[PDB]
């Protein structure tokens, strides 16, 4: 008798591994660990990963995807931005989770439209309702 | 609190 | 007073990961496997692989850019498993599910591999 | 031919706070 | 009555002009507008416009003032030139901001010698010690 | 501690406050030697010669010319007959001076060129001037 | 020749 | 973090009249 493994080609789909990717890429961002680029905004400066801003932004999509920056360490934003917006918006980044509270939708949004997160602004728009 | 759920699409895609 | 949660943000943002791997888009080291070469974000193999986690966390291995596997790995096996770590996908072939379960125990993916135990039969 | 599986549990490690 | 205007001379000075007008440059450069030069240094190469470039640099000047050097299309740099050095001089051409991080401090100063850029270097002795 | 002469500030950034004024004054040199000028602008009787960048940078009406491929490669662009070849001079200045001069005679003249160049803030500018 | 001040944006701004 | 620094001076080259 033939102990084959099994009949042969398969696949196996695992249906929680992007959400642990993601968690554990926080975890990393939590302990600085690996985080290549710091966004200044208004004097106050956020640490985070290249990689994860550019998959959620269409901004830092267009800025790191520019030879210039495409390697460089440092970003200055539009000194208008609200640094509370973009904190509350880098913590969605990392954990899918958008923590608007009533007074500050506004700065969410509009800066949610500033980073050109196209998709988070439609939320916003329909949490008016 | 209020914990409202979104099954859309979240951010861009970045094209192929 | 209220917090939005996307269902399917981690889902687009590792699909995107994958992306900027398929272009080639800050890869910040090469994987060496036997003959062959796999350029990857350090980023998503800490967070997926324990004994990557365990490099690019010691100090004096941080700054590099070049790892190479130990010369056993299979780089047909690392290449299934490096695929899984960008898109959930774990693509057991023909002749390659000893592989992917063996590199998947030498890169400390230890619920890849207790998922292929209660997979493989005979 | 192209038989799949969901597996729901953890599939990597978890990196600790 | 008469509704004249201003019976004199006046000169409005904007501020923020010559920022606004460098971070539009930035965008031209941005976007391969006008860009009339590749700077190939090792492995790596940069768009730029060489006015800006002669504006910065006692080098690129030297160079894109020559007659015959006037209309070069490539610029290959010296093989020691540090590409992550130039980069960030050049980003600092378009930003007004020399970002110095830990890593590579005396590769941006080296290569603010070799772009004869002495007023970037004489600021980095001013503040960099040990 | 002391045997370690490690380049004090680890991480900084250098703000150059005046950077760029210093690279707007230095284009403006280049302007007026006629050194990688690209482009001539003629206005009635006269001739400006003048960096297509600067242009683009200040006004949309240039920037709309140099924009599609098929006018970014034009070496004489003729303003409109109409157009003040006093007002576009001042307006050309500003470009690269940052110091838009009004003398008596030349406020509406200048206020209008801009109108045409679609440099839609230095317009706004001189309508609070004039009131 | 009276100078005076403009702090606010001179030109329009090219989109990235 | 990032130490940020002013500097008044002239940043670059002035290219003569």
């Amino acid at each position: 008798s033939d102990l084959y493994l099994r009949p042969g080609d398969s696949q196996i789909q695992f249906t929680r591994h992007a959400s642990d990717v993601l968690l554990n890429l926080n975890r990393l961002r939590s302990r600085d660990i690996l985080t290549d680029v710091v966004i200044v905004v208004s004097r106050e400066q956020f640490r985070a990963h290249k990689t994860v801003l550019m998959a959620c932004s269409g901004l830092f999509y267009s800025i790191f995807t520019d030879q210039l920056k495409r390697n460089l360490s440092v970003i200055n934003l539009d000194p208008e931005i609200n640094p509370e917006g973009f904190n509350i918006l880098l913590d969605f980044m990392y954990t899918s989770r958008l923590n608007l509270r009533e007074g500050n939708i506004m700065a969410v949004m509009a800066t949610a439209m500033y980073l050109q997160m196209e998709h988070v602004v439609d939320t916003c728009r329909k949490f008016i309702k | 609190i209020t914990t409202i759920k979104e099954m859309g699409r979240s951010i861009h895609e970045i094209p192929r």
